[PDB]
């Protein structure tokens, strides 16, 4: 049987941030 | 501080299937909750105190893919519907709730946090019913308290007519008991 794979993440430790322009 | 969350997809269908058979995942890890998948389904896994916990009904008895190959489960409790593997190098752990609050917030696989009021020790009522399709793929996710501490792991919805009015969760106390077994 196959292994459970990590396909993505959810981060709770993030805080309001000004999105930077590139 | 307000509980906010965001999601990020790390791999696709073909990459996921290959990594499943291989059992070797070299991707970098970040976050407290991992979006996890099998060939059958996709659900969530929450890292709490150095251990990555998920739902037994989703992971079964499988290993988790890692840089070093498959990693065997540390804890397995069919009766409590739990499994645990050591938290992946890179993940960040949540910590058990101490304050004993009754105002919980469920974090879904789409990174939405919804308020739920604790009723029983394993039940809580959504303050805003949503179709079950909204909650789909969220079992194994966290039920946080206003302080951001793990109160339980989402496992099933109490729904009717296709609308979830309440949720069934696994309180963190069963994790202690599971580890102690
Ligand atoms: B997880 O992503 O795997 C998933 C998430 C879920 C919320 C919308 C999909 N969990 C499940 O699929 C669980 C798992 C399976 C059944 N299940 C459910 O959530 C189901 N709900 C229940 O079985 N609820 C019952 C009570 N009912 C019979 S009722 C009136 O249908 O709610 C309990 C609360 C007693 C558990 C469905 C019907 C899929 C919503 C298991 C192992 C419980
Ligand atoms: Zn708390």
């Amino acid at each position: 049987k196959g292994s459970v794979v990590i396909v993505g993440r959810i981060v709770l430790s993030g805080k309001p941030a000004i999105i930077p322009k590139k | 501080a307000p509980i906010t969350a965001y999601a990020q997809q790390t791999r696709g269908l073909l990459g996921c299937i290959i990594t499943s058979l291989t059992g070797r995942d070299k991707n970098q890890v970040e976050g407290e909750v991992q979006i996890v998948s099998t060939a059958t389904q996709t659900f969530l896994a929450t890292c709490i105190n150095g251990v990555c916990w998920t739902v037994y009904h989703g992971a079964g008895t499988r290993t988790i893919a890692s840089p070093k190959g498959p990693v065997i489960q540390m804890y397995t409790n069919v009766d409590q519907d739990l499994v645990g593997w050591p938290a992946p190098q890179g993940s960040r752990s949540l910590t058990p709730c101490t304050c004993g609050s009754s105002d919980l917030y469920l974090v879904t696989r789409h990174a939405d946090v919804i308020p739920v009021r604790r009723r029983g020790d394993s039940r809580g009522s959504l303050l805003s019913p949503r179709p079950i399709s909204y909650l789909k793929g969220s079992s194994g996710g966290p039920l946080l308290c206003p302080a951001g501490h793990a109160v339980g792991l989402f496992r099933a919805a109490v729904c009717t007519r296709g609308v979830a009015k309440a949720v069934d969760f696994i309180p963190v106390e069963n994790l202690e008991t599971t580890m102690r077994s």
